[PDB]
């Protein structure tokens, strides 16, 4: 695929895509 | 952490797998 | 505040819009 | 769990900031 | 909750989550 | 252009693109 | 009205116009 | 205006509520 | 309608908006 | 990666997202 | 085809990557 | 091209429906 930046929201869409069912985190303070 | 590695600087899609439960 | 009806990536958005820089988890059933 | 509630019935803003870390 | 820049789109996504039903205005002249 | 089907946010962001600068009223149904 | 036209049938881009300010 | 209050300044989710209709 | 600056996700938004059906390319190599 | 449920706006995010810098084609049925 | 599967059924970000240029 | 067109300039739905197939 490809190295893109995500940022803010289009970032927690993107792990939503790819962790989907999984679930995941976004823990920006890290 | 996850905003420096993708959003600061640039990640695959793999790398936002790092961030999967 | 109203209440919400979120479905997929639009739930994620909320998640998102609400917690700010405290981030979140997302955690789907199964 | 909050991400089946919200989409199969409804849910707030208040019980999504259960999920904030 | 929190404070964060939302702008174009973004800030538009945030009036609907929060006014919903209520209905909002978007009017960026002012 | 051709005809939409939008429902929830999407017609918010339709309506985004559509009013650019001058904005926009969101206002459903009850 | 457009909210709901637009979601349970179709609407085009020119009737959401209406709605800019 | 909300593009100042919110965008270019920062806001709240109850700052946004000021315009709900 | 307006223009505005439509960028990354968003402007392939507006594509999708503005084409639906008849599909669309974005090709940002060009 | 996890199979994707995407409808409408949703697939050209995804394809936004899987394809980067390369673009993508949209190409619905009729 | 691929907008018609990922709605109807699922799709894989496989398959969707068939559709970069 | 678009991104030039579109983001780095700016564009009407009428320029972008240029990229339409
Ligand atoms: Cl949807
Ligand atoms: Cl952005
Ligand atoms: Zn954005
Ligand atoms: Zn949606």
């Amino acid at each position: 695929f490809v190295n893109q930046h995500l940022c803010g929201s289009h970032l927690v869409e993107a792990l939503y895509l790819v962790c989907g069912e999984r679930g995941f985190f976004y823990t920006p303070k890290t | 952490g996850i905003v420096e590695q993708c959003c600061t600087s640039i990640c695959s899609l793999y790398q936002l797998e790092n961030y999967c439960n």
